[PDB]
Order: C-alpha cells, then structure tokens, then sequence
RNA sequence: AUCUAUAAUAGCUUUCUC
RNA sequence: GAGAAAGCUAUU
C-alpha cells in the first residue's frame, strides 16, 4: 500500500523504530544495554 | 485439483451464439470488494502498519483471524503472501464471449468449452454452490 | 492573535499544532480558537506524562530536580496526540497489537502501560459529567477517558492514574494561563464562533491569467467575456 | 440502428476517418468545451478545467 | 486564413483560427464556429440531462482525492530542468527539486490541487533557480570521447521558463 | 440481477499527420 | 531518440 503523509520519511521511519524497540523490549526480546543503546541513537537524531 | 478430476462428454459441431458477457474468471472463497479485502489483507499481513479500524473490515473479521494464525512462523516474504491472499479474495471479471456456462469453474475451460462452431461437454471438479444449481 | 501564543507556548508545541491543523485541511489564519485548543491539548498532554516514569520491576515512581539522563530513559505515558494521522495510527495499533488489546475504532490521546489503557484526555467548560457522558455514548469503555475544565471540575474515568501533586500542578498551571489570557482580553476572540464555508483555493496569476486572455476564440477580447458568452447566451439555430 | 430503420425505407452506413485531426482541432475550442460543460461548477474548478486548453492553446 | 498575432507573453507568432472565414473548399478546415460547437453541446446536453454536472462533480471529486504521484504513471516525459526526455517519476522529482530551490512547496501537501497552483505561481516568478546537468568530455587515448555527468545549479529567466514550460519534445514512432 | 469496487510495474493490440 | 489514451495479459 503506498503510504500517505505529510511528514518526513525520516521522522517517520524514527518514530517506527522508537515504537518497535519499545515493544520488542517490553515483550523481551532485546537487553537493557541494546535498547540503551538504541534509544541513544534515537535520541541521537 | 478442478482439471483432473473433471469427465469430458462428447463434441457437437453446430452453430453456437456466443454472448459477450462481464464474467467471474476463477472460482474465489469470498469475494470481496478490493477496497475491503485490501484493508482486510492489510489487517492479516500488516496489523502495526494498518490504520483506522474500517467498520466493514470487521465483518470479516473471524476469517482474519483464521488466516493469521496460519501465517505466524511463515518467513516467505510479506509482499508474496499479500498477493496470493488477494488472489484468494479478489474477484476478476472480464468481458468474454460465452455460450451456456458463465460459472468460474467453466470459465476457466471456456477456451475448450466452445467455439462458434462446435461445443465440447464439460464436468468440472469440485463442488458447486446451490445459487448456480 | 499569535503573538499570546508565541510568548507563552514553545515553538516545537505550535509548531505541531500548526502541523495537526494543516493534515485536518483548515485554514491557519481564519481561526485562531483551534489553534489554541489544540495547543492547551497537547502541552497539558505533554504536563500529564512529564510526571511518572517506569522503572525495572514494573512500577511507576516520580522524579525531580537533579536527575540525570540515564535515570530518565523511558516514560510512562505515551502521548499519541500532536503525531501526525499515520504515525499516531501506527502506535496505537502497535500498542494494542503487542498487548493483546482490540484497537478502538477512533484515535486515542494517551496510553499507560501501568494499566495497558488508552485515555482519551479533552477539555471543556460547562458540566464535567455531561462531557464524560457524552464521550461515554460512542463506546463506553474502549477508553478510559478523561474530562478536564476550566471552573477546577473534572470528571476523572474510574481507572485513576494521577495523584494530586500532578492534579494541582496541572489545575494551578491552568488558572494561571487562564487569568494572562483574561488580563489581556482574548476570551471574546475565541469564544466567539466565526465559521464560514470554506471550499478549495486555486487562484491564477498574473502569467496564466494574461495566456487565458490571449487564448480565447477570435471575437472576444478578455475570458471573462468569452465565458459570459458562454454561460448567458442560447446558441439555438 | 437496424430495427430503428423506418418501414419501406433504406439505410446506409458510412465507414470514415477524419484526415488532419489533430492538426485542426483547435484548443481554444476545447476551451469553450470545458466552460460550457463545467457550467455548475465551482469557480476554481472551472478555472483549473481552463488552464489545460490555454496551455495548449500557446505550446511550443 | 484565420487571425495572426503576436503574443504578449513569449513573443511568439500565434494563429487564430476559431471563428474565421468559413471554408470555401474541401481541403482541410480548422475555423470551428464557437455558435455551433455550442449549439452541439446544448444538443448533447439536452438528450441526456444531468450528464455534464455529473462528470463535473465526478472529475472534481476525483481532482481533490487525487495526489502528486498519479504523475509519475507516465513513459518518456520533456523534462525543462535538462531540456531533454527522462522517465515521468525522474521528471517530477526534478520538478519538485527545482520548485523548492524556488521557495514553492506546494508538492509537500500530497495534493494534486496544490502542486498545480504551484506550477501557476512559478509561471509568475521573475527567474528561475534549479539543478541540470553538465557533462565533463575528456579526450580517451585509444582517440574517442568520454562523458561524465554532474548535476549544477543552472538559472533561467522569467520567459524562458515559460518557453521551456510550455515547449512539446517531438520524436519518431 | 457484476451492477460497485479496482495498488504499482512491464508487455501486446488498437487509435492518434501523409 | 521511442508519446497519449483504451482494452487485455503477466508479475510483485
Ligand atoms: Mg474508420
Ligand atoms: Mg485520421
């Protein structure tokens, strides 16, 4: 489906990846040093 | 499965008038409408990606269901899945000259059903709803 | 108009007001009153979930002054509103997806992971139980809902989720705002219903309103008169 | 066309093409075609149904 | 036979022939009477009432739910910013490119209503900023040529956008 | 009774100046 | 260097 939006794709993409990494941490699936690390990065940008 | 086990009567050679009528293609299990099976593709392959919850989706939604939880562990990718449920769910109708049978189950044989001068008897396979009877 | 807006507000919350008002297809200019809704909205959205935070063994505790980046990492209250239409879409389906919860069928404004619950937080100025009620009537409970006013009413969902440290802070912020507005005598501006019908713009310059003039048939001299030609004249015969 | 035919007369058809039609179909005649059919429109969309035949009406 | 004049806005020699004399031979004719194509709409109007108003609205309809990328469902499309033909999406993104290196943003709406107000308006500015091409030639021992490409921010006046704009690119079939 | 609805890409045919 | 539109087909 093509997707709709007035936003930028890279707000867009950043706010899919806060949202995974925020669930797949909440489930278990990733440590707290990686999700650290990835929220740093995602603060990063 | 519909081919093989199908019996074939016997040739005529006579004039046949054939009618251009708009035609199902293939038998389908449900059809939809493509806005609604989109939006119901959309909720079995790509539920977090999806959107406003469409009332109409919902109708469906017991077959939603089902289709999920055969698709849990499947690694194929998404976009090949997101195909072959629309070619499950979504009807193609065409305009094709026809003669006697408009069903999917002989529109998938018309090319060997008939010609204008000749017709050929065709059994499908498979079981056929009470509406064509 | 702006200018109350600009001073008191941040840039990055009017600036996500303006980007919500732009994706609902309303002119900026013509009204100001849901500019100002929208920005109350989400900054005491945004003071709502500033007050909890979630630490390793699933409780919700508070911070203050001097603390640090590590400590504070992840929030409790994740705030939908202010998003745009997909992304906002995009979480709430997520959230309710990953926990095992049927998504609403209308957008919500807040979610909490301490209950697992979407929240639908609004404001308004007569009865407090009124406006819950009448949330109430599209689905009763797919959210649990919370209705703020500015008289110090409100009529809190039975799932409670702020203490009243948070309660007065936002209550106390809200009297304040209320009163610079009220000094300055912007209530009339707002309160007052302007609404015309408003349809698509699409106005010519001056380049392509010079080659539409020279490109009418030979016998008109501007298109205006060859259009009223067109409209006011019977061509029987 | 065939059963429409009146009784006792006779019918003729005519198979034709139009030589030189793009070269003398006129976009300022496509002009006053789309202001005489968007006649209850709008006025933006009758504007904006006039900006293709002008720009026809002065190509290069 | 119909009226030449001299456009105000390119300074190109325009014909007229709507409205001209009416032919006198069989050889062919482009002086369409207004009246008539007219009256022949009225006809069509008359025999089947409602249809005009029901196209309008449909095709307006479809104008406000259609987006900017419909554009890009073309082959071989005149691209002004190089002057050549490139591929329909290429074209766009040039387009859009180059209307905001011009201060005009009507392509980040996603409306199709927008980005051609945004075409109107850039047949208004005085110049015109944007990204072409420019292609390095190296001598090859071997002697034959060699092509490099590089894109560089080109300039172009208020008519000769307008000439580039309105310009057809012409090929064989 | 198929009437609604119908993402993109590519191909083929037809029509679009002698 | 190989356009527009319509129909049809294949594919993802
Ligand atoms: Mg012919
Ligand atoms: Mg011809």
């Amino acid at each position: 489906r093509k997707p709709v939006g007035q936003h930028s794709m890279l707000e867009a993409m950043a706010h899919r990846l806060r949202m995974d990494a925020r669930l797949d941490y909440e489930s278990g699936r990733m440590s707290k040093d990686d999700f650290e690390k990835a929220m740093a990065h995602l603060g990063e940008i | 499965m519909r081919l093989d086990n199908a019996t074939w009567g016997r040739i005529t050679f006579g004039p046949v008038e054939r009618v251009r009528k708009r035609v199902l293609l293939n038998p389908l299990t449900k059809e939809m409408p493509p806005d609604e099976a989109s939006n119901v593709i959309m909720e079995i392959l790509f539920p977090k990606e999806a959107g406003i919850p469409r009332e109409s989706t919902w109708i469906h939604r017991e077959l939603i269901k089902e289709k999920r939880e055969k698709l849990k562990g499947t690694m194929i990718t998404p976009i090949v899945l997101a195909y072959m449920l629309e070619r499950e769910l979504v009807a193609r109708r065409r305009f094709l000259p026809v003669a006697g049978a408009t069903s999917a189950e002989f529109i998938e044989m018309l090319h060997c059903l008939q010609g204008e001068n000749w017709r050929q008897i065709y059994h499908p396979g498979g079981n056929k709803l009470t509406e064509s009877r | 108009m702006d200018t109350f807006i600009t001073r008191n507000f941040q840039t990055t919350i009017i600036q996500k007001a303006k980007n919500t008002m732009a994706e609902f297809s309303e002119d900026p200019e013509l009204q100001p009153a849901m500019l100002f809704n929208i920005c109350v909205h989400l900054e005491v959205c945004y003071v709502i979930s500033d007050m909890n935070f979630l630490d390793e063994e699933g409780k919700a505790y508070t911070a203050l002054e001097g603390q640090g980046k590590e400590q504070n990492l992840r929030p409790q209250y994740e705030v939908i509103e202010g998003m745009p239409r997909t992304i906002a879409w995009m979480v709430q389906r997520s959230l309710a997806q990953e926990h095992g919860i049927e998504t609403p069928k209308y957008l919500a404004d807040l979610f909490d992971y301490k209950t697992k619950r979407f929240i639908e937080v609004g404001i308004t100025k007569g009865l407090a139980d009124d406006y819950f009620w009448k949330k109430k009537e599209k689905l009763g409970n797919s959210m649990e809902l919370m209705i703020f006013s500015y008289n110090q009413d409100y009529s809190l969902s039975n799932e409670s989720s702020l203490d009243e440290e948070g309660k007065g802070r936002v209550l106390s912020r809200l009297t304040e705002l209320q009163a610079e507005l009220s000094l300055k005598n912007l209530w009339q501006v707002l309160i007052g219903e302007e609404d015309v019908e408003k349809g698509i713009d699409f106005k010519l310059g001056q380049t392509i309103s010079r080659l539409r003039d020279i490109s009418v048939p030979a016998g008109f001299s501007n298109f205006e008169g060859m259009r009223s030609y067109i409209d006011n004249i019977d061509p029987k015969g | 066309m065939l059963s429409n035919c009146p009784p006792g007369g006779i019918s003729m058809t005519v198979t034709g093409d139009n030589t030189k039609w793009n070269e003398c179909l006129n976009p300022r005649i496509f002009l006053a075609m789309t202001e005489r059919i968007t006649r209850d429109s709008p006025i933006w969309f009758r504007d904006f149904c006039s900006i293709a035949p002008v720009l026809f009406s002065n190509k290069i | 036979k119909g009226k030449q004049y001299i456009s105000d806005v390119t300074g190109c020699t325009m014909v007229d022939p709507t409205n001209g004399p009416l032919p006198e031979d069989n050889e062919p004719s482009a002086y369409a009477q207004l009246d008539c194509v007219l009256e022949a709409l009225d006809r069509m109007d008359e025999e089947h009432p409602g249809l005009f108003q029901a196209a309008s609205q449909n095709a307006m309809e479809t104008l406000m739910v259609t987006t900017v990328d419909k554009l890009t469902q073309g082959r071989q499309t005149f691209d002004w910013t190089v002057c050549r033909n490139q591929p329909a999406a290429t074209a766009l993104n040039t387009t859009i490119t180059s209307f905001r290196l011009n201060d005009l943003n009507g392509a980040d709406k996603g409306g199709l209503i927008p980005f051609c107000q945004d075409i109107i308006d850039s047949l208004d500015r005085p110049e015109m900023t944007f990204f072409s091409v420019k292609n390095i030639k190296k001598k090859l021992p071997a002697f034959l040529i060699k092509r490099i490409p590089m894109k560089v921010k080109d300039k172009i006046t208020k008519v000769e956008y307008i000439k580039r704009a309105l310009s057809l690119n012409t090929m064989t079939k």
